[PDB]
């Protein structure tokens, strides 16, 4: 209803789709995972609509008790229907976990995956498969620590993730808790990853466009609108 | 590195030596544009530059225009000046230029040339005494009366600096039959900018293979459906051939090619044919086991190593002479037997892994092929546990499930073999779920036009969004090359246009198993070449 | 429109070039319409009139970008949104500049995902 | 070359065959195991010669964390092509890992296994 009423007045409307979180060991019995994925696929079968459900999510606390290599057999059918999976294989997750997530679950996206830099073959396969990597600048910056934190030495791996060719996407996670929307989440990179250029920000937007689980024709329309709008913005960007 | 200098001199010819001596570091080449007026004194700069043979120098004369008097005179001078500037550009460098010489008109025209093509640094010179002979200008610069003045540092337009390929076939721009093609370039750029800024519907986007600087007439021509007379244009277009079997070229194979000499001749002749077809990249599937000879100490590993070595030697020779070359990588085909010695599949996989482990060499091993009889007897539900090994070492896998196959076979070939590329599968139309899967996962299709020839779903495949790549399979067996492969789509798929051909090439170039760096270099070279070829073809 | 005026005799008095234009001696020379860049005039808002000024307060606002146009392969073919090619080269090299803190306005105006 | 030179002079020569050790590499980019298996398979496939590679060996980090009950699925190809298998385990391991090694990898040789006396 919000999207329809925004479009009927021919204003700027933010097209939105959902994601069904299937948490692991978050409420007790693990049958909640199957309840969630069945709900997701049944919601997908609505057929007609504007704001649809595109896929499911797999999120956990740290590891082991929330590993990503436990529910492949459950995931077979829901994957077979035509949804997509964004495994949260990262944030101090061992490389075997992400390998299982990308290869046994066929997950098209990864959460964080900050320490991917130390698994060269995992890089090679991810880059070769153009698998998106959602990552939250401010959230990971607060909860882990990257330069310029005081009393810290580790630095953010974004610039490396870009020049290697990973389809990185910048996100917000929890706006209220982090206290940062997408605008400052993109702006923070200037002092987070020194030497980053605006052109790489444009490529990041392009990758975020590419990694969305959306239909082809909607993709062409979205690319056309984004390119026209981006040209207009950059035309009156150099004014200031 | 060449610090080429361009200048224009009117009544005063002293200015060029002043520009040369303005920077003590010293230039390498100097060129001066001047009309055919008699007031010029070429002898002074002539012998001044003859004092230093080590620095190149040339003089070009604008015939027929003593001075700029009317609109035709100025437009003629501007066109000739632009032609001279663009014919004297460095191949891969921005030049320097001084505007001091000449009257205001040619100074403004030269600065406009700089603003259109770009320059390393434009500058001026100031003489307090306005010297006329070499000794006194030398004394002025020794004292400090010399003054050099600089504002400009501009990249220029790469696209309009890139149109120098059209200068030939003009005889020298004689006024009787002169066409100001540089004026065509300027009207092109202004037309594109104005159309872009004066509309929104046309201003959407359009060209994904990246270009968007061609004249609007060129874009309209691209939008029209292609005809059968575009053969020269498509032949001039660089192409990619992701599915070509080595053993099916001079149709041969197991019975003849066991000896080394036949393999060498086959390799060299195949590379020559590929370069002749302007193919810039290709992936080759070869059967080392079918080619080995244990009797003559010819192992399959030896055959593959010899193939890799001769390919590397050939591409190195082609690159060292700075001529167009065709980068090619090999694919180890896991030939299907399913009757005896079933360990041959494992042997092939181990051979492919060890071959890619070579590391060094511009030509290497990037993927394996699951070809053979694609019937139900050899579907993808047999050896996935063994393919875990090849997938562990980061090796691409190409499947082939396109003839006499049911949708579920394609499905678990996609989801158990995890084929990053898919072959054929012409009957994908009848499986909308499989359409959604292949489109969402962005896995390509190795559809071969002539192979199925010997309603085509190609057009519908493009409409859906499948990354379809046109491939030749076997040029020797089919008797037609890749150029004919794109040619036959004119009547195979009516309503097909050249823009779709460009998108097919783009899909092919993203679909190849290549590193990100090599992929983006190939994209750069391909974009350069397509821009140049369409610019050349649109005029003729 | 930027153009040029040429006079064969270079008149000095009003009647002279009045008669010259009556005959049509003065010719008109232009190299065509120049769009410039569609939006650069906010410099005149951020920089006041500054009627009281001297050589001390020079503004090298654009000249540093001009120097860093080419003074600085990865950033060459990373072009998305193919219509970005039509963008004038000065803004292209401006995009090639490293990111900074003061680009918050453009970031907010940036359509994001 | 060494054995051929020794034999040409009709002296006493020690015939020598190779063993491609598949080092455990607890994490160590574990694809090295498949790399070693492929290398051994193709080395055996080279064939012609008097000195030859005859089998593979797995060892290193003998502790239970790197037992032989993990890679039982990879060893199918190396066994099918015709190579030989050796498994080093038993210096301080449980009396069950040997059973898996002999009956899953079909190892024809057992490294050490000093504590076999307590498993009749
Ligand atoms: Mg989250
Ligand atoms: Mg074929």
């Amino acid at each position: 209803r919000l999207i329809t009423e925004a479009k009927q007045k021919n204003q700027f409307y933010c097209h939105v789709n959902l994601l069904v979180i299937a948490s692991r060991k978050f409420s007790g019995d693990l049958s909640d995972i199957s309840k969630h994925l069945a709900l997701a696929i049944t919601a997908m079968q609505q057929g007609e609509g504007v704001c649809r459900i595109v896929g499911v999510d797999l999120a956990g606390f740290e590891n082991k008790e929330t590993r990503a290599s436990y529910y492949e057999h459950d995931f077979k059918a829901v994957h077979r229907c035509g949804l997509a999976v964004t495994a949260h294989a990262g944030e101090n997750d061992d490389p075997e976990g992400i390998w299982q997530a990308v290869y046994s679950l066929h997950a098209r996206r990864l959460g964080h995956a900050l320490n991917l830099l130390e698994a060269p073959d995992l890089m090679r396969t991810v880059i070769e498969r153009k698998i998106g990597v959602e990552m939250c600048p401010y959230a990971n910056y607060q909860i882990k620590g990257f330069a310029p934190m005081p009393n810290f030495s580790a630095l953010y791996p974004l610039k490396k993730y870009l020049e290697a060719g990973i389809l990185v996407s910048v996100n917000t996670d929890n706006i209220g808790i982090s206290g940062a929307n997408l605008s400052e989440n993109l702006l923070i990179l200037a002092d987070l990853c020194p030497g980053i250029s605006r052109m790489d920000v444009l490529t990041i937007i392009r990758n975020s466009i590419e990694t969305a689980f959306i239909s082809h024709d909607f993709r062409m329309e979205l690319l056309k609108f984004f390119d026209r709008k981006i040209y207009d913005v950059c035309l009156i960007s150099i004014k200031n | 590195m060449s610090r080429v200098l361009l200048c224009s001199a009117g009544h005063s010819s002293m200015v060029v030596p002043e520009a040369f001596h303005a920077v003590p570091e010293g230039f390498e080449e100097v060129h001066v544009f001047t009309t055919d007026s008699e007031k010029f004194n070429p002898v002074v700069l002539n012998d001044f530059f003859h004092s230093l043979p080590n620095v190149r120098f040339s003089i070009t004369k604008c015939h027929g225009l003593a001075d700029i008097l009317n609109e035709r005179d100025f437009e003629f001078y501007q066109e000739m000046l632009w032609q001279w500037y663009l014919t004297k550009m460095p191949d891969n460098e921005l030049p320097y230029v001084c505007l001091s010489g000449g009257i205001k008109s040619m100074s403004a025209s030269l600065q406009k040339a700089a603003t259109l093509f770009g320059a390393q640094s434009v500058f001026h010179v100031l003489a307090d005494n306005n010297p006329r002979n070499i000794e006194e200008m030398f004394d002025a610069l020794q004292k400090g009366q010399i003054h050099f003045i600089e504002m400009g540092y501009e990249p220029g337009w790469a696209a309009l600096r890139r149109l120098k390929k059209i200068l030939p076939i003009n005889e020298g721009c004689s006024r009787d039959n002169f066409k100001p093609l540089i004026s065509k370039s300027i009207e092109e750029i202004l037309s594109n900018v104005k159309i872009m800024a004066s509309d929104t519907g046309k201003s959407n986007q359009l060209p994904f293979p990246s270009l968007a600087i061609l004249p609007p007439i060129a874009q309209q021509w691209l939008q029209l459906p292609l005809s059968a007379n575009d053969g020269a244009w498509i032949q001039n277009l660089p192409k990619v051939d992701l599915h070509c079997h080595l053993g099916g070229f001079a149709t041969n194979g197991s019975k003849l090619l066991k000896d080394k000499g036949c393999l060498i001749r086959q390799v060299e002749l195949l590379y020559q044919s590929l370069v002749n077809d302007n193919v810039a990249y290709a992936e080759i599937r070869c059967s080392p086991n079918n080619y080995a000879d244990k009797n003559k100490n010819r192992s399959a590993w030896v055959v593959l190593q010899d193939i890799n070595d001769t390919f590397t030697r050939l591409i190195t020779e082609a690159k060292q002479k700075n001529q167009f070359y065709c980068h090619v990588n090999l694919l180890v085909i896991a030939s299907r037997k399913f009757s005896g010695d079933l360990s041959d599949i494992s042997k092939h996989l181990a051979l492919a892994i060890t071959a890619m482990q070579q590391g060094e060499g511009v030509c290497r091993i990037v993927g394996v092929d699951l070809a053979g009889f694609e019937n139900k007897e050899t579907r993808a539900s047999y050896y996935e546990h063994d393919f875990k090994a090849v997938h562990r070492c980061g090796l691409a896998v190409t499947a082939h499930a396109g003839e006499n196959d049911d949708p579920e076979g394609i499905w678990q070939a996609v989801y158990s073999l995890h084929a990053r590329r898919l072959g054929h599968a012409l009957n994908l139309l009848e499986a909308p779920d499989l359409m959604r899967t292949v489109i969402e996962r962005k896995i390509g299709v190795e559809m071969c036009p002539y192979a199925n020839y010997q309603l085509y779903p190609l057009k519908k495949y493009l409409e859906a969004g499948i990354l379809v790549s046109v491939n030749t399979d076997n040029i020797g067996i089919s008797g037609a090359n890749l150029s004919e492969n794109l040619l036959i789509l004119a009547d195979l798929c009516p309503g097909i246009s050249r823009m779709d051909v460009l998108t097919i090439i783009r899909n092919s170039i993203e679909t190849a198993f290549i590193s990100h760096d090599f992929r983006m270099e190939l994209l750069k070279f391909f974009d350069r070449k397509i821009y140049d070829v369409c610019l050349i073809s649109i005029k003729n």
